[PDB]
């Protein structure tokens, strides 16, 4: 059953929207099913709340594959193999990376 | 001056308050460290 | 690609199928460690290796300084500084009281405390004076004078 949960600190909104929604539905409609998600759901989440905003780092290790992401590739969540990515999402990539100061592999998981 | 002395006068009598902890902590761990409370610097740094 | 897909009965090329997924690292059990906790717990894995495996003990303080020497030149002084007050030439007892209630140990951390503070104030005086080589008027004449 590995490995796969490494990527999973990297996508910068799909998991805090996939936080928030459960989050209104364990308290704002106070249901029950939700309960049991929520408390897994905040163990996992609790060093995102430990340091609120806070990018992943820049990474040599991601700055090769997606600078290479047109030769070599790169593997995404929920995806079977290597994703080859055009040149304009890699430097798009590049682009959000020294913008937001975000590491190279979350600014191609948020693009 | 005996170390014992000068060792209470950093941690008891000027304390994390006078060394401005929450904007210059490696000094007050320097300065716990520099003589030689390391137990007291460590339990001040694992705050943070 | 297309040769390749018309290929496993009559081209010959090594793809019994194409590959597994990505599948090199073993289960990292989702991990809450940083990459500076990582970086310590991997030193702590060699540290905890030689002794498992019967070798010499090996200086915990070198292999804890090595994570300083990446990002923060306030954690490297602070490891330099742990170093200083490291290297102590204690007596083998076995007891921690009576060696840190020694005379001759709480010498040894003054001594070294001192010295610490006296290379300190050596780099500051330095870079003081390189920085203002003109106004310093340092001459070919080596030394703290």
């Amino acid at each position: 059953a590995t490995p796969l949960a490494v990527n999973s600190a990297a996508s910068l909104w799909g998991p805090y929207k996939d936080i928030w929604h459960k989050v209104g539905n364990a308290l704002w409609r106070r249901q029950p099913e939700a309960v049991h998600l929520l408390d897994k759901i905040l163990k996992k989440h609790k060093p995102d709340f430990i340091s609120l905003f806070k990018n992943p780092p820049k990474n040599v290790q991601q700055h090769e594959k997606v600078q290479k992401a047109s030769t070599e590739g790169v593997a995404i969540q929920g995806q079977q193999g290597t994703r080859l990515l055009p040149e304009q999402l890699i430097k798009e990539a590049f682009i959000l990376s020294d913008l937001f100061d975000i590491g190279e592999l979350a600014a191609v998981e948020l693009l | 001056l005996t170390l014992s002395q000068f060792q209470k006068q950093l941690l008891e009598d000027y304390g994390e308050s006078h060394f401005t902890v929450n904007q210059q902590p490696f000094l007050y761990f320097q300065v716990l460290f520099l003589t030689a409370q390391f137990e007291a610097a460590v339990a001040f740094l694992f705050r943070m | 690609h297309t040769l390749l897909a018309s290929g496993e009965d009559a081209l010959d090329f090594t793809q019994e199928s194409e590959p597994s997924y990505i599948s090199d690292v073993g289960p990292p059990g989702r991990s809450s460690l940083d990459n500076i906790e990582m970086a310590y717990a991997r030193q702590i894995y060699i540290y905890n290796e030689k002794i498992v495996n019967g070798h010499l003990q090996p200086n915990l303080v070198d292999l804890c300084a090595s994570v300083a020497e990446l990002d923060d030149k306030s954690i490297s002084d602070m490891w330099t500084m742990v170093k200083q007050m490291t290297d102590v030439l204690l007596t083998p007892a076995t007891d921690a009281l009576k060696n840190r209630s020694s005379v001759e140990v709480r010498m040894e951390f003054v001594r070294q405390a001192l010295a610490y503070l006296e290379q300190s104030y050596k780099n500051y005086t330095l870079v003081t004076v390189f920085g203002n080589l003109h106004q310093a008027q340092l001459g070919g004449v080596p030394g703290t004078y």
